[PDB]
């Protein structure tokens, strides 16, 4: 379900990105970012544009904002632009 | 031509020889027929001239 | 995936020797015959839906397997089919510009009939409508390209059998 | 650096560093000066190694030297010289940040793409490097060689 | 290849740069 | 080898190893100071045992190597050499095994599938193996020749 | 010894393109019959056809002529054209073409400047036999896959085959002593065309990738860094992935035409459900 | 993976048992041959771009077929350059996972990474195996041209060298 | 168009174009004065290849005139007219772009969902093409009519 | 992603009517620069890695953005140069195949100022090896074609300025 089980350390799954979004959330966030690949030179690939901006949830933002800095990234901006605010319930 | 004159015998036939023209040979097998030796193999060529002529 | 060109070269290469005369007198029959297999890749192209509307009115249309119970009953899988008619009139496109059937049990063939055995795809009423894919292919490019382009219809057929 | 191999390493897995890793920064940390004392012992011998590296990178080489080659002319052998002055202070930090990062984030990672647009042929470049590492044994001891010597290696290995 | 016309290519300077050849046999050859 | 054979021997027997078949392992480990002296006399005169060996086998049978014959030319002669040096090869295996095990499953098993299937005279690749056999014995003791002829005439017992 | 076995499916890997090909793979990769572009694509390579054929046994015919006058250029010692060995797999014949090198028994000049300054060619009684058993070995196969690539659509044989060549032989060979000898065969190969016809600027342009080509840096082995522990680090050529066809990506640049944006779309389909459910 | 001593400590648990003294009489002659076992190691990567280049030379010196048309098998050897660029690919491997393993002092390495579909990927690409396992000894051989006065580096160089050959064999016997 | 997508393939595959596609820029540009020819009979016959375009379409479907069709009265038939009008503009973009890339994105690119919002049957509006086909082929010679008719019928087939 | 027959089709159906003179009269003017075009992409696909290292050397080989501190110091940031000038000058070689520099500020042009100042990278630097790479693209394919492949350089200076 949620991603707050009960997992932590010492548990079966792997100790992982652990999220606070709630039962199909449908909270997003529009954030902006440049992200350099640094991986290129002995990979080789064709090269893909690294600022994007983007609708990300809040069921996995934390997962991806705690990414794009895994490779360097800088986040220039982000917002809430779908959701409320202190609400118990209604994030679903 | 066909040249089936007369006393068309059976027996004795004998040697020599003539190796008549191939054909068809205008058809196209992409494989060859295969032959021998190989690199890894140089040393018995070379060497089974030792004894060829014996 | 090769080609008449790719089969000749690979043939004369996997030698080591040169496009000898008769490397060299296939692919001049080749290149004869490429500007047939355009055109009748052509109008393959133009007439893809129709002429797999005229196969299955033609071999499976009112059998029992459109009816319920049969094979080709439920909107999804009789949907799976002219789906599933297009790619055998569409590789075989393929085939039939590329001269060279290789493209067929490389993207087609294998893993075919071991996958209608799994679902349970009447195999036989599979290849009668290829066959009558087949007859309706010899309509439109002619009798030659039919010829050329039937070739590699029962090329699936026989594989798929 | 070493230290930063573990925070990094440590970091992807969302836990503290376990207890071989804290060895391997605690280790590393006990031989830091000795490496802090032999980069000064390298530093005072710049001027020494790079006389002694266009020795022998030339003489197997005259290829380059001649009109035609690439280090032909005075200008081109000028920056010759830097270029192992570079690469030998490069492998001062590699031997303090007891790791081959320095080495690596600079000099090795798309080298072979900056001296092919310079027309500097790859392969006399590593010979130039296995010829620097051949010419820092004579202005330095048994001792600390073979401790200088796995740094050097590497950057052979980095660029083939 | 070709070797040796500068002065940090043989360590002879112009005015001693007629030996660079001393190692060179054919262009020693056309020299003589 | 000897061992292997005498301890599945007694595997299929549900049972251990009798002295009849351990005092033979130690007989036949002590006697490998002398296995490994014989197969090192065959081992560097290939070139003589084969080309002599080949020697015989065509005044022998000319047939197979006149025109018709198997043998024939330059390319089937040097083949018809190839093998002469395999199955002499096999035979030093089996000097050091103590036991044509090695050639059992090598050389023999089926080998008269394939040589009927290639066309040659399976009688006359064993005239070869025989031939090969007075040169190997001619250059041996008589103590070692009847060991060196002795695996040459198994060999020439199932070949045919 | 293992214990387990995935299998091992025949797989064909790749070795160059085609012009009559890539494109019969380009729109069979997006799912779709060749359209009229690229049924017009397909169609007049083909009539190309015989004049590509004609280069072949033209070119293929005087073989011998093309290798010899480049071994009177950079190969001292008489002749040194006996290491040849045309039949290079050691087979007893399917078939031969015909060649038929020197008749009875460097005959006039008049123009033929090969060496640009002083370069010492190859001597060949010091440069041994066994490395000269592949010198004109590979002055026959400068003319082999030039003689697949006119054959062929492209010159794509040639790159994948000469890219790295010359650094792997450069110990033992004389790289200007290729470079000699690859522009012998394009002047010895302009000799047969009425030049200013449509032959003539086919093949020159053919042997042109491949000699300036060959003097031209290796390029880089590819990585494959793993991201954690249990996976392997790999290595490959970059040579290896640049034959064949080489399957296509596909980006979303928001601004395409709005077809290129359906076609990447609907190529996601394909990608994540198998079968583009809504072509389905 | 599992080095020497991570085998030896699993050898223990399995019988759920601390460690005696044969277990720790094993680990004892890691750690002796522990510091002669990186110099071999570090000699490799000193010499990893020469040996290489020694084994091909020695391998199609021995096997010119390898360098020569495939026949019509379509066979994988070093025919083209770019078979000649990934064959030589292959004795890098050989000579890494062969180097990881000298250190581990266990072919744990070796075989999990190495061997688990060997023969699953040659038979695949069709390429030689005979040849394929003689340029692995061709690189033992010459690596223990360095090592050579004493015998106590060779078995250990031996080892997985030795290792990759037996099992890449079909059994013979 | 053949130049755009061209482009726009090789583009993808992070390559240059090969001879299979700049022998065919090279081959449409060539081709390009008697495109415009083409298109050129179509431009100024719009109105007899529309007006007898509905003829047809009206004979062959009376259904849709009739007093309950889509195109009833004065004002739907104009209409009923003006989107043939419509598709034979882009016929004639899709003979000088070579392809129906035009065609593609303009009026065939979700027209199943315009139509049937519309209430028009979309079987009749592609019986109105094919009727307009004949009328265009008739307009022109063989070589021509292969081309013209070529597009009209790309567009029946995605018509349906 | 517009050629000059695309834009020309663009804006004679935009308002709904044919292509009269005018329309045509442009792509006729198009279709007389075809040959020219072909060919100079043709030399500039053979020497594309020749133009990158004559516009490097030529423009910011030697400056202190190439000594340490600089802009392009270090082996990757030196290798990610060429590979970013690889863009421009292939770009601009489609640009000028379909002339119409749509395909630029499409794909090369939208948020690449914004990119560079992200990264830090010196924008007149940039310009200048163009415009060097642009001197020496006027060098092969010739004065009218370097005309042609000049228009384009500049218009991704401009844009990129
Ligand atoms: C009294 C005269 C004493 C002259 C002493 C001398 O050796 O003077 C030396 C100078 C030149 O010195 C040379 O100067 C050179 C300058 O570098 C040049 O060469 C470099 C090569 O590294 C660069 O590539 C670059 O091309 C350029 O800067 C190099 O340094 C040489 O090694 C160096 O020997 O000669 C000169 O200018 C003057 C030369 C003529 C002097 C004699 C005139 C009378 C003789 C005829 C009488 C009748
Ligand atoms: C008659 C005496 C004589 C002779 C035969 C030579 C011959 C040679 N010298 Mg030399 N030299 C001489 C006097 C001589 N020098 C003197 C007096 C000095 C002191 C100034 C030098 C200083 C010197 C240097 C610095 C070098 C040589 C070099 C060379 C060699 C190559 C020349 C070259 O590449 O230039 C080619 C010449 C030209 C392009 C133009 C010269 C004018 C031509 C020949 C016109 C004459 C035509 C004639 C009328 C017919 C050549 C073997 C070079 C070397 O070692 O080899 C690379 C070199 O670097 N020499
Ligand atoms: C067959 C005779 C011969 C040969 C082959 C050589 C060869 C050589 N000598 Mg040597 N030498 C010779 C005789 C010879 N020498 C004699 C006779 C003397 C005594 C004077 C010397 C004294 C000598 C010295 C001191 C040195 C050499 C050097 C050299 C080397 C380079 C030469 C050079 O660069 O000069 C280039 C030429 C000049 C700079 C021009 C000099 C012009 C002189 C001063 C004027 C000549 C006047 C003449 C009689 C009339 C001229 C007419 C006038 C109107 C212009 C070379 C291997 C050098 C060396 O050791 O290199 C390894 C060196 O340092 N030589
Ligand atoms: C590694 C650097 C880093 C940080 C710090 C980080 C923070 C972060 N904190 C979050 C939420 C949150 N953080 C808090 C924290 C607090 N409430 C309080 O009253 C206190 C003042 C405070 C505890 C000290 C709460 C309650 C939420 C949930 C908010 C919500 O459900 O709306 C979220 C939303 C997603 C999620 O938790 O799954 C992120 C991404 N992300 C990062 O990558
Ligand atoms: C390109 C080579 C290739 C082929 C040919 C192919 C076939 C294929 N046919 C399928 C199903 C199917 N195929 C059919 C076909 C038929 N029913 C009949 O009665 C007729 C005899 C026949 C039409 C000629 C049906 C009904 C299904 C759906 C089966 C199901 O839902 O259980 C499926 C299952 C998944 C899916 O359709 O999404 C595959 C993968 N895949 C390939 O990659
Ligand atoms: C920190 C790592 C690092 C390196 C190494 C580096 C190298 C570098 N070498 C260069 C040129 C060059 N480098 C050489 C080098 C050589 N000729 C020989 O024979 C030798 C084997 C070799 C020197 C030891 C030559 C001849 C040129 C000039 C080529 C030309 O412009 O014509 C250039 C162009 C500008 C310049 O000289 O500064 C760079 C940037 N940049 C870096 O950031
Ligand atoms: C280790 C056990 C072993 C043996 C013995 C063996 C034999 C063997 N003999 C062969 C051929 C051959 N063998 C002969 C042999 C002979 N011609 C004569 O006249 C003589 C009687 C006789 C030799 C003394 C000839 C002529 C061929 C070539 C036949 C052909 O080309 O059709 C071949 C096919 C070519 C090859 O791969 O070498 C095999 C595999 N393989 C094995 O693994
Ligand atoms: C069809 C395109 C193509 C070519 C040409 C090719 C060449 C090629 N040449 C090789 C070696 C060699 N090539 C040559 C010689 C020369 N080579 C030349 O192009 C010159 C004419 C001549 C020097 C003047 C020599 C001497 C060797 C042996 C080098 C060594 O011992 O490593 C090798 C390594 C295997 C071998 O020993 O033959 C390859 C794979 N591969 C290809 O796929
Ligand atoms: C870590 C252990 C490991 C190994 C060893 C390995 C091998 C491996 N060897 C390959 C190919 C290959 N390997 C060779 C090798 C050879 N050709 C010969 O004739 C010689 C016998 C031999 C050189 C000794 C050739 C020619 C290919 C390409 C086959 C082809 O495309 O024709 C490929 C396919 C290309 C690729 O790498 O993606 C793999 C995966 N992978 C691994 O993970
Ligand atoms: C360029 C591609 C393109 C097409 C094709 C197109 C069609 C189109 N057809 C329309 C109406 C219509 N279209 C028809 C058509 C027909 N009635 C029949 O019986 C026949 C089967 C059929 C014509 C052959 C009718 C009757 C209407 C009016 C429907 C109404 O008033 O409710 C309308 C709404 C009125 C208008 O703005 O014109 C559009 C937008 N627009 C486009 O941009
Ligand atoms: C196709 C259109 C397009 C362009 C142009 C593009 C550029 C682009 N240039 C980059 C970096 C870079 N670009 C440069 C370039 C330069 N340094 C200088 O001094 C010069 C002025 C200049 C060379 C002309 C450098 C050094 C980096 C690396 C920056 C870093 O590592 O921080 C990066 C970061 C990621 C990477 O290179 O893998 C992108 C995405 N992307 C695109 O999609």
């Amino acid at each position: 379900a949620y991603d707050m089980d009960g997992t932590g350390a010492g548990s079966l799954e792997p100790r992982g990105i652990k999220s606070s979004a709630v039962e199909k959330d449908s909270r997003c966030f529009k954030v902006t970012f440049v992200l350099p690949s640094q991986s290129r030179l002995y990979t080789f690939r064709e090269l893909q544009n690294v600022y994007t901006t983007k609708m990300v949830p809040f069921s996995s933002w934390y997962a991806e904002q705690q990414r794009i800095q895994k490779m360097g990234g800088k986040i220039l901006k982000v917002e809430l632009v779908a959701g409320g605010q202190m609400r118990s319930v209604g994030n679903q | 031509a066909a040249v089936g004159n007369k006393s068309n015998v059976d027996a004795p036939s004998f040697k020599g020889s003539n190796m008549e023209l191939a054909d068809s040979g205008a058809d196209y097998k992409a494989f060859p027929k295969r032959r021998m030796p190989g690199a890894n193999m140089q040393g018995f060529l070379d060497m089974a001239k030792g004894m060829k002529p014996k | 995936m090769q080609d008449a060109i790719t089969s000749v070269i690979n043939a004369a290469d996997v030698q080591g020797k040169y496009l000898d005369a008769n490397s060299v007198e296939k692919l001049r029959g080749y290149f004869q015959t490429g500007e047939l297999r355009v055109r009748a890749a052509a109008t393959i192209a133009a007439n893809a839906a129709t002429i797999i509307k005229e196969a299955v009115a033609k071999s499976l249309l009112y059998s029992d397997i459109t009816r319920p119970g049969g094979n080709m009953y439920t909107t999804r899988r009789y949907a799976a089919c002219i789906r599933d008619l297009d790619y055998y009139l569409r590789y075989a496109t393929y085939g039939m510009l590329a001269g060279d059937p290789s493209i067929l049990d490389e993207r087609v063939l294998n893993g075919l009939k071991e996958t209608y055995n799994s679902l349970g795809v009447p195999i036989g009423a599979t290849i009668q409508a290829i066959q009558a894919m087949k007859e309706v292919t010899g309509s439109l490019v002619g009798s030659d390209a039919g010829k050329e382009m039937g070739l590699y219809f029962d090329y699936i057929c026989s594989g798929l059998s | 650096s070493l230290v930063t191999q573990v925070i990094l390493s440590a970091d992807d897995e969302l836990r503290y560093p376990t207890a071989g890793e804290l060895e391997t920064i605690s280790s590393y940390l006990k031989t830091g000066e000795y490496r802090i004392r032999l980069i000064s012992i390298l530093q005072g011998k710049e001027q020494e190694i790079i006389r002694l590296a266009s020795k022998k990178i030339f003489q197997l080489h005259p290829e380059y030297i001649a009109p035609g080659g690439n280090a032909s002319g005075a200008r081109q052998r000028a920056l010759c010289l830097r270029d192992y002055g570079w690469y030998l202070r490069l492998i001062t930090y590699a031997i303090l940040a007891g790791d081959k990062e320095p080495l690596e984030k600079i000099g090795i990672i798309g080298v072979r793409e900056m001296y092919n647009s310079l027309g500097v042929p790859i392969i006399g470049m590593i010979d130039a490097i296995k010829c620097l590492k051949e010419a820092t044994v004579e202005v330095i001891s048994q001792e600390e060689e073979d401790f200088v010597a796995p740094y050097y290696d590497y950057i052979i290995q980095g660029m083939s | 290849s070709a070797a040796g016309r500068d002065i940090e290519s043989t360590g002879f300077a112009w005015w001693s740069g007629n030996a660079r050849l001393i190692n060179v046999s054919g262009k020693l050859l056309g020299a003589h | 080898s000897i061992v292997t054979k005498s301890i599945v021997n007694a595997d299929a027997e549900a049972r251990y190893l009798s002295p009849g078949e351990l005092d033979r392992i130690k007989s036949f480990v002590l006697s490998g100071q002398r296995r490994l002296r014989i197969a090192q006399t065959l081992t560097e005169n290939r070139e003589r045992i084969v080309k002599q060996g080949g020697q015989q086998l065509f005044q022998r049978r000319p047939d197979v190597v006149s025109p018709g014959g198997n043998a024939y030319g330059e390319e089937m002669t040097a083949t018809c050499l190839r093998d002469l040096d395999y199955y002499l090869r096999l035979v030093t295996y089996g000097i050091i095994a103590g036991d044509v095990t090695p050639i059992e499953e090598i050389g023999l098993v089926g080998v008269k599938e394939m040589y009927s299937a290639l066309g040659t005279p399976i009688s006359g690749v064993a005239e070869g193996i025989r031939c090969m056999k007075d040169v190997a014995c001619s250059l041996l003791s008589g103590e070692d020749a009847a060991e060196v002829g002795f695996y040459f005439d198994y060999t020439l017992a199932a070949m045919q | 010894v293992t214990k387990a076995s995935g299998g091992s499916p025949v797989v064909k890997p790749q070795l160059y393109k085609t012009a009559s090909m890539l494109t019969i793979a380009q729109a069979e990769q997006q799912d779709r019959f060749l359209e009229l572009g690229e049924l017009n694509q397909l169609v007049s390579f083909l009539n190309t056809g015989n004049i590509r054929l004609e280069i072949a046994d033209l070119l293929t015919k005087n073989a011998n002529i093309i290798v010899a006058r480049a071994a009177d250029r950079i190969f001292v010692g008489g002749s040194a054209i006996s290491y040849l060995e045309r039949p290079q797999a050691s087979i007893i014949e399917a078939n031969s073409a015909d060649i038929a090198s020197i008749r009875q028994m460097t005959s006039v000049f008049q123009g033929n400047n090969a060496t640009p300054t002083g370069f010492k060619p190859i001597s060949v009684v010091r440069y041994g036999p066994s490395r000269m058993k592949k010198s004109l070995r590979d002055l026959d196969w400068f003319l082999r896959y030039l003689t697949y690539a006119i054959v062929a659509s492209d010159p794509n044989i040639l790159f994948v085959n000469i890219r790295g060549l010359r650094e792997i032989i450069e110990n033992a060979c004389s790289s200007a002593a290729t470079i000699v000898a690859l522009k012998e065969m394009k002047k010895t190969s302009l000799s047969l065309f009425p030049e200013n016809s449509i032959q003539k600027e086919i093949i020159e342009e053919y042997f042109n990738v491949v000699v300036d080509e060959f003097i031209n840096p290796a390029l880089t082995d590819t990585i494959r860094k793993r991201t954690s522990n249990d996976l392997q680090g790999l290595r490959l050529p970059q040579i290896y992935a640049k034959a064949g066809i080489s399957r296509q990506k596909f980006v979303m640049k928001p601004g395409l035409s709005t077809d290129e944006k359906q076609s990447v779309i609907s190529a996601c389909y394909r990608q994540v459900f198998e079968r583009d459910i809504s072509k389905a | 993976m599992q080095d020497i001593i991570t085998s030896v400590i699993n050898q223990y648990d399995l019988s759920g048992r601390y460690l005696d003294i044969k277990g720790i009489n094993q680990i004892n002659n890691y750690f002796d041959t522990g510091l002669k076992r990186l110099m071999i190691a570090k000699l490799i990567n000193k010499e990893a771009t020469n040996l290489i280049k020694e084994a091909s030379e020695l391998l199609f010196i021995e096997q010119p077929e390898l360098l020569r048309p495939c026949g019509n098998a379509f066979i994988g050897n070093a025919y083209t350059t770019r078979r000649y660029a990934a064959c030589i690919r292959d004795i890098e491997y050989y000579l890494r996972y062969s180097a990881y393993s000298i250190i581990a002092g266990n072919n744990s390495i070796l075989d999990e990474r190495v061997l688990d579909g060997l023969k699953e990927t040659y038979n695949s690409l069709l390429v030689p195996i005979g040849p394929t396992i003689r340029v692995i000894q061709l690189l033992k051989e010459i690596i223990q041209k360095k090592f050579s006065t004493e015998n106590i580096e060779n078995a250990i160089i031996a080892e997985p060298f030795d290792y990759l050959a037996i099992n890449l064999s079909d059994k013979n016997l």
